RNA sequence: GGAUCACCUCC
């Protein structure tokens, strides 16, 4: 309680209803791995989707609460736990774009995904970032350079650029190395 | 180096005597303060140990400060609920800012004494609370720090604040 | 290929 009052860091988020299952995992294994891997304590409300992430006496990484929180959001925005675990690497961040802020929605989703997900895969390969398209958002994991490349390409597709120029754009940015 | 009259501080009870206690101030390393028995509670205190234990952490008000002699007096009774709550929020935000700054230092290869001298001190002087500096940078861009800290800190402070501090 | 994809599913 001394510790509770003077040191505990706590974060609160809310993930969509049908991702709750995924966050928990079979026998709670997924939540337990996040907890284990970040030395945090995660509390999930099965009805409302509210999640609480807090530090513990055991917590060793000062930024861990925030990393755990981000993995929770990534899972919430369509990433699988395996893919969300990328956020434990140094200097990799999660960025959530609201499609509705750019733009018809279902159509833009399909332009980002591409036939058989070819567009998503090319964006991931060329930017180096991980991309999840889900509901009204597209979420990207990577370092800021990787994020800015994927972000730009995704925005181009939303604003109506033909696929060709997007790939050429990606081709251009990679060539800057 | 010393807190101000009227400032709320986090402190640790180090010694208890019959008519008072000595506390070390957590945010002013090695600085000791006195707390008279009459400042421990709003009711009459018969035994201090009913209210204080060696090692206990406390939010307390600074009621008297003499910097030439290095005397500091504290009071526990004068702190209101709201004041306790605020100070505790403010203390937790100072732990974040410090962790954010340690991370920026590691990224840039500067030791912590430098980070303190080049970033912490000047930001504290100007915004009053380092976390607040970061909150401004998050809302209006890292450029708000330009001038207060060496330019080489901006790119990395930028990456860290943008990803970790919400705009209020 | 010529624009909807794959993996993860109640502690």
């Amino acid at each position: 309680d001394e510790w509770e009052e003077f040191f505990k860091q706590e974060e609160y988020v809310k993930i969509p209803k049908d991702r709750i299952a995924v966050l928990i995992g079979k026998k709670g294994q997924t939540k337990k791995e996040i907890e284990k891997r970040t030395k945090t304590k995660i509390t999930i409300d099965s009805e409302t989707g509210e999640v609480w992430i807090t530090s513990t006496k055991e917590t060793e990484d000062p930024l861990a609460v925030w990393k755990a929180r981000d993995i929770v959001l990534a899972i919430g925005r369509g990433f699988s736990p395996e893919r969300a675990f990328r956020l434990l690497n140094e200097g990799e961040y999660l960025e959530i774009i609201n499609l509705t802020d750019i733009i018809a929605l279902p159509r833009v989703r399909g332009r980002i995904i591409g036939r058989k997900g070819r567009t998503r895969q090319i964006i991931e390969e060329m930017s180096g970032a991980s991309v999840s398209v889900y509901g009204k958002t597209v979420a990207i994991i990577g370092n800021p350079i990787q994020i800015e490349i994927a972000k730009t390409a995704i925005e181009k597709l939303a604003r109506g650029s033909p696929h060709g120029s997007v790939y050429r754009y990606l081709e251009r940015r990679k060539k800057d190395l | 180096e010393y807190p101000e009259e009227g400032e709320f501080v986090v402190a640790t009870v180090k010694r208890i005597h019959n008519y008072g206690a000595f506390l070390e101030l957590d945010e002013y390393p090695g600085k000791e303060a006195f707390m008279h028995i009459s400042e421990v509670a709003s009711t009459w205190v018969r035994n201090i140990r009913d209210y204080l234990k060696e090692g206990q952490k406390v939010v307390a008000k600074v009621i008297r400060v003499d910097p030439r002699k290095g005397h500091i007096d504290l009071s526990l009774r004068r702190v209101t609920q709201q004041q306790r709550k605020a100070k505790l929020q403010e203390f937790k935000r100072a732990q974040k800012a410090e962790n954010l700054l340690r991370l920026a230092a590691e990224k840039l290869g500067k030791d912590f004494e430098a980070a303190w001298r080049e970033v912490w001190v000047p930001l504290e002087e100007e915004w009053g609370e380092v976390y607040a500096a970061f909150e401004d940078a998050a809302k209006d861009g890292i450029e708000v720090l330009k001038g207060h800290v060496p330019d080489e800190w901006l790119p990395v402070l930028k990456e860290i604040v943008e990803n970790y501090v919400e705009v209020p």
